[PDB]
């Protein structure tokens, strides 16, 4: 897998 | 004075309200340590699934974070975050979980960006012990592993760790509670 992804938060 | 005493009684309640509030925090502060680990490993015991997930859909509480845990008495302050219903690429379909780096009172002596190997995994409470999980060697160029500026760096994981379906229908949910585990590598990083 690898290939690290992020989330939806920065308000 | 049936008016002066009045002030005093209130000055006490006000302050009283306060201790209660502090004593409150302290009541929690403990729990953290009580359950903190200094070897780069973690076991997040999330109790009350049914309810807590449900909240995840109604969108009242989309995610919860773990207890900050590190990798050596004075190493990286880090912790996990989970989205029961899912975030972005897996919302409504899967469960999402990420590794996060916090601003740590000792980040000033630690290497940056963070490079240690993670390893996320949802434990299996069934007897078949087939736990699930993936790992990665943190890509450096990302804003997720820099030297923390604010409270905690940007999250990072796999929005599609496991399918809500596969999850809820496997031997992991038990007594309305489950255990996520994180494993940061610490060998390829000499200590003090």
């Amino acid at each position: 897998c690898s290939v690290p992804i992020q989330c939806t938060d920065k308000t | 004075n049936t008016g002066l005493l009045e002030s005093q009684l209130s000055r006490h309640d006000q302050m009283l309200s306060v201790h209660d509030i502090r004593l409150a925090d302290m009541d929690l502060r403990f729990q953290v340590l009580e359950t903190a680990s200094y070897n780069g490993v973690l076991i997040w015991k999330i109790r009350d699934y049914k309810r807590r997930k449900q909240e995840a859909v109604m969108g009242k509480t989309l995610s919860l974070y773990s207890q900050p845990f590190y990798t050596g008495y004075f190493g990286y302050k880090m912790c996990a975050r989970v989205y029961l219903n899912g975030d972005g690429m897996g919302k409504g379909t899967h469960l999402s979980l990420f590794f996060v780096i916090m601003r740590g009172e000792y980040d000033a002596l630690l290497p940056w960006p963070f490079k240690q190997k993670v390893t996320l995994m949802l434990m299996d409470q069934g007897s078949s012990r087939r736990h699930l999980g993936d790992a990665f060697k943190p890509d450096p160029n990302s804003s997720s592993f820099k030297k923390p500026t604010g409270e905690m760096n940007i999250a990072s994981g796999c929005p599609v760790f496991v399918a809500q379906t596969v999850l809820e229908n496997g031997t992991y949910i038990k007594d309305d509670t489950i255990f996520i585990k994180v494993i940061v590598d610490t060998s390829d990083l000499p200590d003090p």
